[PDB]
C-alpha cells in the first residue's frame, strides 16, 4: 500500500503527469452549501413550506411539472454570485495552472469549479449547469442570465415565444448525462492518476468511472470515509485520506510544496469575489 | 443510460 506522501512524491518527481479528478457535494460544504437535506438549514426550512415528499423529488420531472417552485427556490440559492469557491476548488485550479489536470469531473451543480477559474474545456459538468436553460415545451435554448430576474424575484421563468416553463440545464433523474460526459472513454485510460474528493459514489453512471483507470494507476480518495468500489473491491495502489476534505487537501498541498503559492492564490481570488 | 440512484 502507498501513502499520501508517496503520491505527493510521484507528482513532485513527475511520475504522474496527467490527473483525472472526480468530485462531489463533499467539496462544496466548506463553502456553506448543504447536501443531504438532513440539515436544519436556510434551505431545508425554505423547502419545508413546499412539502417535497422527499429530497429526490426536487430532481424529478413529474414533480417539477406539477410544482416547479421548490426547484426554483433551490435555483435561487445556487445561482452564480451567492457562494464562493473554497480551498479545495482553488487546489484543483492550481493543479491546472501547473499542467497536471487532464480533466475534472464534477457531480456538483453549484458551478464553483468554473467560478474558481478552471476552463470549461478542462471541465465535465456531469449533472449539468445553471449557465444555460431550455424551454420545456419548444426546446429553445437560453443563456442563464435571461431567466435571472424571474429566479431572484420568485417568478417561474416562462418562454417568451411559447410561454412554456424554462428549465435550467440541470440533469434530472432518468435523464442521460450531457454529451461531454463521453470524454471519459478517452480520458480514463489516458490517466496516470485518479483523484476522488468529497463524494459518496451513489449516482450513476458517474460513480462507475472509478473502475475505468488502469491497474497501474493509483486512486487517491479524500473523503469522510471509505465509499463505493474503493471499499467493496479495492486495489493495491488505492489510497485513503479519511477525514475532513479541506484538511486532506491542505495536507497534500503542503506535501506538494504548494502551500504558499496556494494561499497567495486563494487570498487574491476570494478577496476579489466578496 | 439515465441518471439514477
Ligand atoms: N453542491 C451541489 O451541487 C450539490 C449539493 C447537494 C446535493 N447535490 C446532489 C448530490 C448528488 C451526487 O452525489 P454526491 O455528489 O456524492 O453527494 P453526497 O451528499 O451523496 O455525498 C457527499 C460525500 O462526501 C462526504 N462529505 C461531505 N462533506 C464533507 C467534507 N466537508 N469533508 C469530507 N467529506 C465530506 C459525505 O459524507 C459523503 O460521503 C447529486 O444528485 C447532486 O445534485 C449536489
Ligand atoms: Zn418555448
Amino acid at each position: 500500500k502507498l501513502s499520501l506522501q508517496d503520491v505527493a512524491e510521484l507528482i513532485r518527481a513527475r511520475a504522474c503527469q496527467r490527473v483525472v479528478v472526480m468530485v462531489g457535494a463533499g467539496i462544496s460544504t466548506p463553502s456553506g452549501i448543504p447536501d443531504f437535506r438532513s440539515p436544519g438549514s436556510g434551505l431545508y426550512s425554505n423547502l419545508q413550506q413546499y412539502d417535497l415528499p422527499y429530497p429526490e423529488a426536487i430532481f424529478e420531472l413529474p414533480f417539477f411539472f406539477h410544482n416547479p417552485k421548490p426547484f426554483f427556490t433551490l435555483a435561487k440559492e445556487l445561482y452564480p454570485g451567492n457562494y464562493k469557491p473554497n480551498v479545495t476548488h482553488y487546489f484543483l485550479r492550481l493543479l491546472h495552472d501547473k499542467g497536471l489536470l487532464l480533466r475534472l469531473y464534477t457531480q456538483n451543480i453549484d458551478g464553483l469549479e468554473r467560478v474558481s477559474g478552471i476552463p470549461a474545456s478542462k471541465l465535465v459538468e456531469a449533472h449539468g449547469t445553471f449557465a444555460s436553460a431550455t424551454c420545456t415545451v419548444c426546446q429553445r435554448p437560453f443563456p442563464g442570465e435571461d431567466i435571472r430576474a424571474d429566479v431572484m424575484a420568485d417568478r417561474v421563468p416562462r418562454c417568451p415565444v411559447c410561454t412554456g416553463v424554462v428549465k435550467p440545464d440541470i440533469v434530472f433523474f432518468g435523464e442521460p448525462l450531457p454529451q461531454r460526459f463521453l470524454l471519459h472513454v478517452v480520458d480514463f485510460p489516458m490517466a496516470d492518476l485518479l483523484l476522488i474528493l468529497g463524494t459518496s459514489l451513489e449516482v450513476e453512471p458517474f460513480a462507475s468511472l472509478t473502475e475505468a483507470v488502469r491497474s497501474s494507476v493509483p486512486r487517491l480518495l479524500i473523503n469522510r470515509d471509505l465509499v463505493g468500489p474503493l471499499a467493496w473491491h479495492p486495489r493495491s495502489r488505492d489510497v485513503a485520506q479519511l477525514g475532513d476534505v479541506v484538511h486532506g487537501v491542505e495536507s497534500l498541498v503542503e506535501l506538494l510544496g504548494w502551500t504558499e503559492e496556494m494561499r497567495d492564490l486563494v487570498q487574491r481570488e476570494t478577496g476579489k469575489l466578496d | 443510460s439515465g441518471k439514477v440512484l
